[PDB]
C-alpha cells in the first residue's frame, strides 16, 4: 500500500482476501493452496526483485496449477494423436476406456 | 532511492532511531530561512487583505513565523535522518561487497602517461 | 439435462400455439382494420414521441434498492457462521443504511412524484 | 452436442453482445443485453455456480427494465430504429457477427490460437477439478462470508449506496 | 446544494482517494476510484448550468471507460497470477492495458481532450478540486506499480502529454483551458520521471498541487474567467495581479522560483539513468508553456489595461471570502528552492 | 518494432532496394496512423473523400520515407561513407522539398530541408553512438 | 520434467466392500464406534503424508475392518439391519427421522448380540489421538531449499558525511 | 490458458469497442457500458469458481454493486441532458467546444 495504515493500526481490512492460502471459511482449501503457500513462503522478505530470479520454479508451478497447460497441452496433443492414428486403424481403445 | 527498507514502521515522522543523531541546531540557517518564509507569509496575508502589511496584525505574523519554525525543525530532523540512512546503507553495502568495490594501486603523475595537447 | 428440456418444451408449445393462432383462422385484412385504435376517431399521431415519467427519480432509486437485495440475500447462509455478533451488526448496518436512504428520499421530496 | 454446451452458450453471449453493441434503438439493445445476460447466467450455472448466475439474472433484469422505462420516456424518437433499418447499425451488426464467426472458426479447428493470449481450446470439461464440497456449496459459503469476514466491504458498499442515492438526488434536483 | 450535502460529498471524494492510497486489495482500490467518480459529478453539477451538465457528462463517461478498463486489467492479472495484492503485474498485456486505464484518469495521453472541456464547463472552485485532488489516487496507483512498467509506453505518454499540453495552451484565452493544458504538461513531467524515481514524482506532484492551489484561489479571489476580465483586475486590485505574474513565472519554471525545483530535480534523475535526449526535449518544449504564461502575465500586471468606470464602486467595496491558506500557498509556490534537499523527507 | 527492425537488418548503403522498401513502409505506417487520427478528431464528409485524405497523407509519408531510403543508400554507396551523418541529410531535403512539393509550397519544403535533415543526422548519430531515447531504469 | 510414479494395479486390488449408500447410512454410528482405529489411522496418514500414492496399505486395512464389521452384522443381526436399511433407502434424503422404530430394533439387537452402543450426539465428531508408528514426513510438500534472507541491516547511525551532498547545499 | 476465457474476453473487447464509438444516442452507450460490466462479472466469476477461491466469491457481487450505481448516475446525467436539451443525442452536445 502507498500509505499502509493497516500495519500502523494493526487492523485487517483487505489482507484476508489478498491470497488464496488465507483462512477461508470452514477451512475450505483453495484449488492451488499448496503451490501458493510454497511460492509465498519462498519469497517472503527476500525482496520483490529477488523473487523473480530466486523463487522462479515455485511461481511457475503455481501459475501452471492456476491455468494448467503444460499439462493440458499434453492432453490436447495426446487426444489429437489418438484421434489421428485411430482413424486408419493403428490403435483401438481398450474395453475399460469405453465401457 | 528507501520505502522498502526492512524495519520501517509507516506513518510516523521520526522512527525513534533518529534521536541518536545530533539534532539540528536552533541557529541552523535552513531553519531561520524557513522562519523567514513565515514572516513573508504574514506580509502577503496583510497585503492580500488590504492591511498595513508591516504593522498590521503583529499576532498573525508572529503566529506565521512560529508555525513555520516548528514544522521547520521536524522537517530538518526528518531530512537529516534520511541522509544519514542513505550513508548507513551505502557504507554497509560497500563493506558487505568488497569484490564490487575494488581498490586502486596508487601511483603518481610521474608514471601516468597523460598526453599533452599543444595549444595552437 | 432436465432444465433446458423443460424450457424447450414450454417455448415450442408457445410458438406452436402462436402458429395455429396465426395461420388457421383465415384472416381477411384491410388497411382500416389494422389502423391504430384511439377510442374511435383517428389518433392525433404519436405513440413513439417522448412520454414523460415523473417517477424517474423513484424509478432510478429502485435500481439501487433492488441492488442492495443482492447484498442482502446471502443472509440465510450467513446466519450459520461462528461469528454471529459481527454478522448481526453488519446485517443491521445494511438495513439501517437502507432505512436512512429511504428516509432521506422521503424527506427531500424524493418518492413524491413530479408534476 | 452436450459435450460443449458452455461453448455454444458463450457464442450466444457474444451474439447478444453484438446486438446491443451495434447501437440499435435502446429497447432493442436492452433485449440483446437481456439474452446475453441470460446465457451468461447459464454459463455461470454450468460452471458450478448457482447463486451468481441468478443474481446476474435478477439484478440485470431490474436494471434493464429501468433502462427501458427511461428509453421510451427520455431517449426515444418518432422513428425507432432496427438492426436492419439503418446502414450504420447494419454495418456494425455485420462486422460483429462475421468477426466472431471467423474467431470461433480459427478457434475450434486449430485449438491453439495465440490471439492476445494463448488459447488452447480443447474443451471446458477438461479444466474442471475433481473435488468434494461435502455438505456445503463452496459458492454459498463464499458469498455468505461477506457479513463475517468482509466487514470493511460491507461498510464501503453501504456508504457508497447511500451516497449514490444522495447524488441521484442532487444531480436530478434541477435548481 | 444543502451545505451538509456538499460536505458529505466532499468527504466521500476524499474517502475514495484515501481508500485508493491505503488499500492493498485491487478491488478496494477500484472501490475508492468508484466512490471518487460517484461523488465528483454532483460537485461539478453544483452550479447547474448547461456547461456543467456537458462537462460532468464528458467527465463521467471517460472515467467509467477507464475504470472498466482497470477491471479488465485486474481480472487478467488475477487470472494469470491469482493475486489481488498491489505489487506488480504478472501479465504484460494486463499492465500495458492498465497503463492507459490509469492514464485517462490523469488525462495525459491523447486521452486528454476531456480535461480542457470539463475544466472550462464547470465552476472554478470545482475546477481547482478536479485539477488538484483528483490526481493523487491514479498517481498513487502508478507509484505502487512503477516497478513493472514498460518504460517505452510510459515515456511516450509523458512526451505526448507535455507536447500537446504546451502547444494547446498557446491557443486559448480562457483561463480554465490554459490551466487544463498546463496541468497536462505537469502530468507529462511527473509521469516522465515516474519510472526512475517515484520520490521525484511525489515532489513534483506536491509542488504542482500547492502552486495550482495558489493560482486557482488567486483566480477565484479575482473573480476572473477570461483574459480581459483578469486584465481588468489591475484597476480594482493590483496586488492580485502582482502575485499572479510571480506565480505564472513559477508556472513556467523559471528559477530561483519554486517551480524550477521539480523541473530541475527530474532532469537530474533521468540523466543519471543515461536518458539525455528526453530531458533536453522536455526542457526545450516547456518554453511553449512559458510563452502563454508570459502572455497571461503581460496582460494582467506588466501592462495596465483599459478598465471600466463602474469599478469606482468596486474599489469602494472590499472582499468577503477569506480564501484560507492563500498567503502560505504563495510562499511555498515561489520561495522554497533553498530548502530543496528536504525532498529526502519524501523518500 | 519489427517493421523498423527491417531497416536495422539491412546495413546502411548496401542493399539499397531493400532499405528503400523498408523506409517506404515506415513512412506509410506513420501515414496511416496520422490519417486515422486526422479523420478521427477532424470529421470527414464521405467515404471517397476520406480515402482521398488518408491516401494523400500516406502518399506524402510513403514518398518521404522512400526518398529518404534511396538517398541514404545511394549516398553511402557512391561515396563509400556509410557512417556519414550527411548521408541522411540528403534524405532531409529530399524529405523537405517533395513534402513541400506534396503541399505545393516553397517555404514549407525549404524549412523542412533543414529541420528533417538535422533530425535525420541526429537519429543516425544514434546508431553511431550508444544513445537511448527510451532508457530503461538503471539507477 | 520428472516421473509421475504410480503404484501398479496389484497394490490397489482391495476386496472392494459392496454395500449401497443407504446400507452404509443405516450402520453409520455403530460402524464409526467399532471401526474408529483403522479410519483414524488411514486419515492421519492421508493428512500427514498428503500423498494417496503412499498410504494405500491403510486404505486396504480400513476396508478389511469394514468388511469384518459387516460380516459380524450379517452373522448376528441380519433381519433388523435389513429392515432398517430398507426403510432408510425408501426416503429420498435418507433421514433417520422417519425411521426410529427400526433403529430401536437394530440398536437393541446389536447391543444384546454384539455388545454395541450407538455414540451419543457429537461423540462421533471429536478429534481423536492415534498411536500410529510411522514417522513424521519431514517435507510433506517436497519444498526445495529456501532462498537465503537478505543481509540484515544493523549498526549505529552517524550523521551523513558532509551533509546532504546534494549540489551546493553543504548542510 | 483455456477457451471460455477467450469468448468472454472477446465479448468484453467488442463491448469496449462499442462504448468507444457513438452513433446517435446516450442510452446505447450506457447499455454497452453495462455489457462491459457483464463480461467482467462472468469472467471474474469463472476465474474464482475455477480456482476454488471461496473467500473471493463476494467480488462479483461487489462488482455488480458498483455497476448498478454507475449505471444509475449515467442515466441521471442523461435525464439532465434531456431536460436541458429535449433529447439525448450526443452530436448536439457541443456547447462546450469553445
Ligand atoms: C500539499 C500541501 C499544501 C496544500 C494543503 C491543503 C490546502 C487546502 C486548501 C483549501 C482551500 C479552501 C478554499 O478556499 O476553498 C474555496 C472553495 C469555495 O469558494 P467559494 O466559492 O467562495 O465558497 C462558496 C461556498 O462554498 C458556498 O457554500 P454553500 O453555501 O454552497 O454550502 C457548502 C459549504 C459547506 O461548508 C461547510 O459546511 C463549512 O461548502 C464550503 O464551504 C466549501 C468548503 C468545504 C470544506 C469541507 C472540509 C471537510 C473536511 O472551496 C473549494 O475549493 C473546496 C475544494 C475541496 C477542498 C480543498 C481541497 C484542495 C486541496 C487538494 C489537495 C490536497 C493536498 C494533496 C497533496
Ligand atoms: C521545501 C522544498 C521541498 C519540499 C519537500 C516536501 C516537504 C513536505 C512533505 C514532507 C512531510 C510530509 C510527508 C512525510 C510524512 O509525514 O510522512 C511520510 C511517510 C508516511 O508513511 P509511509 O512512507 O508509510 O507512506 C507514504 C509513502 N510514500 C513515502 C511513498 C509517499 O513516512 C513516514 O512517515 C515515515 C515512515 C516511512 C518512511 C518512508
Ligand atoms: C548544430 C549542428 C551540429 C552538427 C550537425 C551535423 C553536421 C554534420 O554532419 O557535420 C559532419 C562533419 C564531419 O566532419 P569530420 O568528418 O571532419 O569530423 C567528424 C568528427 N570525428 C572526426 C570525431 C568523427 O562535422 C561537422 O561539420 C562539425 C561541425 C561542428 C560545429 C557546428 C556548429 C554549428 C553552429
Ligand atoms: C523536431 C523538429 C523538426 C522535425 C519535425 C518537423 C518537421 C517539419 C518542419 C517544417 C514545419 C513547417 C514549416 C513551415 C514553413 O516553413 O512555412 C514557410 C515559412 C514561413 O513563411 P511565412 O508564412 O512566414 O511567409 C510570409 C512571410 N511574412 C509574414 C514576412 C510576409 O517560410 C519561411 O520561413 C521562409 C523559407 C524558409 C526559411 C528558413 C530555412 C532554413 C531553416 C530554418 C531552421 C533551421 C534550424
Ligand atoms: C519580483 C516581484 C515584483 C515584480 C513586479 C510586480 C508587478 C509590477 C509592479 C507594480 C504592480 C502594481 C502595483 O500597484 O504595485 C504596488 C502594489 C500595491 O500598491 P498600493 O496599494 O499602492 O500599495 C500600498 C502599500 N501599503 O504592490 C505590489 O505590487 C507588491 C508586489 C509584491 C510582489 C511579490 C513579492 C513576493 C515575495 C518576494
Ligand atoms: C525520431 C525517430 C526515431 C526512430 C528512427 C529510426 C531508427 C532507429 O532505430 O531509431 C531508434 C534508435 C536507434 O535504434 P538502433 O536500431 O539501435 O539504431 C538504428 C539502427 N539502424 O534508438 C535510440 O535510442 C538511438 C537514438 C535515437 C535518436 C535520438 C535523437 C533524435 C533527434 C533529436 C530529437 C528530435
Amino acid at each position: 500500500p502507498f500509505f499502509d495504515v493497516q500495519k500502523r493500526l494493526g487492523l485487517d481490512l483487505d489482507r484476508w482476501m489478498t491470497i488464496q492460502s488465507a483462512e477461508q471459511p470452514h477451512k475450505i482449501p483453495g484449488r492451488c493452496h499448496a503451490f501458493e503457500k510454497e511460492w509465498i513462503e519462498c519469497a517472503h522478505g527476500i525482496g520483490g526483485i529477488r523473487a523473480e530470479k530466486e523463487c522462479k520454479i515455485e511461481f511457475d508451478d503455481f501459475v501452471e496449477c492456476l491455468l494448467r497447460q503444460k499439462t493440458m497441452k499434453r492432453l490436447s496433443a495426446i487426444k489429437r494423436q489418438r484421434d489421428k492414428l485411430i482413424k486408419e486403424g493403428k490403435y483401438t481403445p481398450p474395453p475399460h476406456h469405453l465401457g | 532511492m528507501m520505502s522498502g527498507r526492512p524495519g520501517r514502521v509507516p506513518l510516523q515522522f521520526l522512527p525513534n532511531e533518529a534521536r541518536s543523531l545530533p539534532p539540528p541546531k536552533l541557529t541552523d540557517p535552513r531553519l531561520v530561512y524557513m522562519g523567514f518564509l513565515g514572516y513573508c507569509s504574514g506580509l502577503i496575508d496583510n497585503a492580500i487583505r488590504r492591511r498595513p502589511v508591516v504593522s498590521a496584525g503583529l499576532h498573525r505574523q508572529l503566529l506565521y513565523v512560529t508555525s513555520f519554525v516548528f514544522f521547520g525543525y521536524y522537517l530538518l530532523k526528518r531530512q537529516d535522518y534520511m541522509y544519514a540512512l542513505r550513508d548507513h546503507d551505502m557504507f554497509a553495502y560497500v563493506k558487505s561487497h568488497p569484490e564490487d568495490f575494488p581498490e586502486k594501486d596508487k601511483k603518481t603523475y610521474g608514471e601516468i602517461l597523460e598526453e599533452f595537447h599543444p595549444v595552437r | 439435462m432436465n432444465i433446458m428440456l423443460t424450457l424447450l418444451t414450454n417455448v415450442t408449445l408457445a410458438s406452436l400455439l402462436v402458429l395455429i393462432a396465426f395461420w388457421l383462422p383465415q384472416l381477411n385484412a384491410y388497411s382500416e382494420k389494422t389502423s391504430p385504435y384511439e377510442c374511435g376517431f383517428d389518433p392525433m399521431g404519436s405513440a413513439r414521441l417522448p412520454f414523460s415519467m415523473k417517477f424517474f427519480l423513484v424509478a432510478i432509486t429502485f435500481l439501487l434498492f433492488d441492488l442492495e437485495i443482492a447484498l442482502l440475500l446471502p443472509l440465510p447462509w450467513a446466519s450459520q457462521t461462528n461469528n454471529l455478533k459481527t454478522m448481526l451488526t453488519m446485517a443491521l448496518f445494511l438495513l439501517i443504511l437502507l432505512a436512512a436512504s429511504l428516509a432521506y428520499e422521503w424527506t427531500q421530496k424524493g418518492l413524491e412524484w413530479a408534476e | 452436442m452436450t459435450m460443449y454446451i458452455a461453448f455454444i452458450l458463450s457464442t450466444i453471449f457474444v451474439i447478444g453482445f453484438v446486438g446491443f453493441s451495434s447501437k440499435p434503438s435502446p429497447i432493442y439493445g436492452g433485449l440483446g443485453l437481456i439474452v446475453s445476460g441470460g446465457v451468461g447466467c447459464g454459463i455461470v450455472l454450468n460452471f458450478g455456480g448457482s447463486f451468481l448466475g441468478l443474481m446476474v439474472f435478477l439484478i440485470y433484469l431490474g436494471g434493464m427494465l429501468v433502462v427501458f422505462g427511461y428509453t421510451t420516456a427520455m431517449a426515444t424518437e418518432m422513428y425507432p430504429e432496427v438492426w436492419v433499418s439503418n446502414k450504420t447499425v447494419f454495418g456494425a451488426f455485420v462486422s460483429g457477427l462475421m468477426m466472431e464467426f471467423c474467431m470461433v472458426y480459427y478457434a475450434l479447428k486449430e485449438e491453439e490460437v495465440e490471439i492476445i493470449f494463448k488459447f488452447n481450446g480443447l474443451g471446458d470439461w477438461v479444466i474442471y477439478d475433481t473435488g468434494d464440497s461435502g455438505f456445503f456449496s463452496e459458492e454459498a459459503m463464499g458469498i455468505a462470508a461477506l457479513y463475517s469476514y468482509g466487514t470493511w466491504l460491507v461498510i464501503v458498499t453501504g456508504w457508497s449506496l447511500l451516497i449514490g442515492v444522495v447524488v441521484i438526488m442532487e444531480i436530478t434536483r434541477g435548481n | 446544494m444543502n451545505p451538509i450535502i456538499y460536505t458529505t460529498l466532499i468527504m466521500t471524494v476524499m474517502s475514495g482517494t484515501m481508500l485508493v492510497m491505503i488499500s492493498s486489495h485491487w478491488l478496494l482500490i477500484w472501490i475508492g476510484f468508484e466512490m471518487n467518480l460517484l461523488a465528483m459529478i454532483p460537485v461539478l453539477m453544483k452550479n447547474f448550468n448547461p456547461r456543467a451538465t456537458e462537462a460532468a457528462t464528458k467527465y463521467f463517461l471517460t472515467q467509467a471507460t477507464a475504470s472498466m478498463m482497470l477491471m479488465m486489467a485486474i481480472i487478467i492479472n488475477l487470472l494469470y497470477s491469482g493475486q489481488w495484492t498491489i505489487t506488480k503485474m504478472f501479465n504484460p498485456v494486463a499492465m500495458t492495458m492498465m497503463t492507459m486505464a490509469l492514464a485517462m484518469k490523469l488525462g495525459l495521453s491523447p486521452f486528454h481532450f476531456w480535461v480542457p472541456e470539463v475544466t472550462q464547463g464547470i465552476s472554478l472552485q470545482a475546477g481547482l478540486l478536479l485539477l488538484t485532488w483528483q490526481k493523487l489516487a491514479p498517481l498513487s496507483v502508478l507509484c505502487q506499480i512503477s516497478q513493472s512498467i514498460n518504460p517505452n509506453l510510459m515515456l511516450t505518454m509523458a512526451m505526448l502529454s507535455i507536447l500537446i499540453g504546451g502547444w494547446g495552451g498557446l491557443n486559448q484565452t480562457q483561463l480554465r483551458k490554459i490551466m487544463a493544458y498546463s496541468s497536462i504538461a505537469h502530468m507529462g513531467w511527473m509521469t516522465a520521471v515516474l519510472p526512475y524515481n517515484t520520490t521525484m514524482t511525489i515532489l513534483n506532484l506536491l509542488i504542482y498541487i500547492t502552486m495550482t492551489l495558489a493560482m486557482f484561489m488567486l483566480l477565484i479571489h479575482s473573480s476572473a474567467t477570461t483574459t480581459l476580465s483578469l486584465s481588468h483586475t489591475w484597476n480594482k486590485m493590483p496586488v492580485i495581479t502582482s502575485l499572479m505574474m510571480v506565480t505564472l513565472l513559477s508556472m513556467g519554471g523559471l528559477p530561483p522560483l519554486s517551480g524550477f525545483m521539480p523541473k530541475w530535480m527530474i532532469i537530474q534523475e533521468m540523466t543519471k539513468n543515461e536518458s539525455i535526449i528526453m530531458p533536453t526535449l522536455m526542457a526545450m518544449t516547456a518554453l511553449l508553456n512559458l510563452y502563454f504564461y508570459m502572455r497571461l502575465a503581460y496582460s494582467s500586471s506588466l501592462t495596465m489595461f483599459p478598465s471600466t468606470n463602474n469599478m469606482k464602486m468596486k474599489w469602494q467595496f472590499e472582499h468577503t471570502k477569506q480564501m484560507k491558506l492563500l498567503p502560505t500557498m504563495i510562499v511555498l509556490s515561489t520561495l522554497v528552492l533553498p530548502m530543496t534537499p528536504a525532498l529526502s523527507s519524501l523518500n | 518494432k519489427t517493421l523498423l527492425h527491417k531497416y536495422s537488418d539491412i546495413p546502411e548503403g548496401t542493399e539499397c532496394h531493400r532499405k528503400a522498401y523498408a523506409s517506404t513502409s515506415i513512412g506509410g505506417a506513420t501515414g496511416l496512423i496520422v490519417s486515422a487520427y486526422s479523420i478521427a478528431l477532424k470529421p470527414p464528409a464521405s467515404f471517397l473523400e476520406g480515402v482521398a485524405r488518408t491516401g494523400r497523407y500516406t502518399f506524402t509519408s510513403a514518398a518521404i520515407g522512400a526518398i529518404f531510403g534511396l538517398t541514404s543508400c545511394i549516398s553511402a554507396q557512391v561515396r563509400e561513407k556509410p557512417d556519414d551523418p550527411l548521408n541522411y541529410f540528403i534524405g532531409g531535403c529530399a524529405g523537405g522539398l517533395t513534402l513541400g512539393a506534396r503541399t505545393r509550397s516553397y517555404g514549407i519544403g525549404a524549412a523542412a530541408c533543414a529541420y528533417m535533415g538535422l533530425t535525420a543526422a541526429l537519429v543516425k548519430m544514434g546508431q553511431l553512438e550508444g544513445w537511448q531515447v527510451f532508457a530503461e531504469p538503471k539507477v | 520434467p520428472g516421473i509421475v510414479e504410480l503404484p501398479t494395479l496389484e497394490d490397489l486390488k482391495v476386496q472392494e466392500v459392496k454395500v449401497s449408500s443407504s446400507v452404509l447410512k443405516a450402520a453409520a454410528h455403530h460402524y464409526g464406534a467399532q471401526c474408529d482405529k483403522p479410519n483414524k489411522e488411514f486419515m492421519l496418514c492421508r493428512w500427514e503424508e498428503k500423498d494417496p500414492r503412499r498410504c494405500l496399505e491403510e486404505g486396504k486395512l480400513v476396508n478389511q475392518c469394514a468388511l469384518d464389521f459387516f460380516r459380524q452384522i450379517k452373522r448376528h443381526c441380519a433381519e433388523p439391519f435389513t429392515e432398517y436399511w430398507t426403510c432408510i433407502d425408501y426416503s429420498g434424503l435418507q433421514l433417520f427421522r422417519h425411521c426410529r422404530k427400526q433403529q430401536a430394533k437394530f440398536d437393541e439387537c446389536v447391543l444384546d448380540k454384539l455388545g454395541w452402543v450407538r455414540p451419543d450426539l457429537g461423540e462421533l465428531s471429536k478429534v481423536t489421538k492415534v498411536k500410529t508408528d510411522r514417522p513424521l514426513p519431514e517435507n510433506p510438500y517436497h519444498s526445495r531449499a529456501r532462498p537465503e534472507p537478505n543481509p540484515e541491516a544493523e549498526g549505529d547511525l552517524k550523521p551523513a558525511k558532509h551533509g546532504s551532498r546534494l549540489f551546493f547545499w553543504t548542510m | 490458458m483455456p477457451l471460455v476465457y477467450m469468448n468472454i474476453i472477446m465479448a468484453f473487447a467488442i463491448a469496449l469497442a462499442g462504448l468507444l464509438m457513438y452513433r446517435s444516442h446516450l442510452m446505447s452507450s450506457l447499455l454497452c457500458l453495462e455489457g462491459m460490466m457483464l463480461s467482467l462479472f462472468i469472467m471474474s466469476t469463472l476465474i474464482i469458481l475455477n480456482t476454488h477461491f471461496t473467500l473471493a466469491n463476494m467480488m462479483p457481487i461487489i462488482l455488480l454493486v458498483f455497476a448498478a450505481c454507475e449505471a444509475a448516475l449515467g442515466l441521471s446525467l442523461l435525464v439532465m441532458v434531456s431536460n436541458t436539451y429535449g433529447t439525448d443525442y450526443v452530436q448536439n452536445l457541443n456547447l462546450l467546444q469553445c
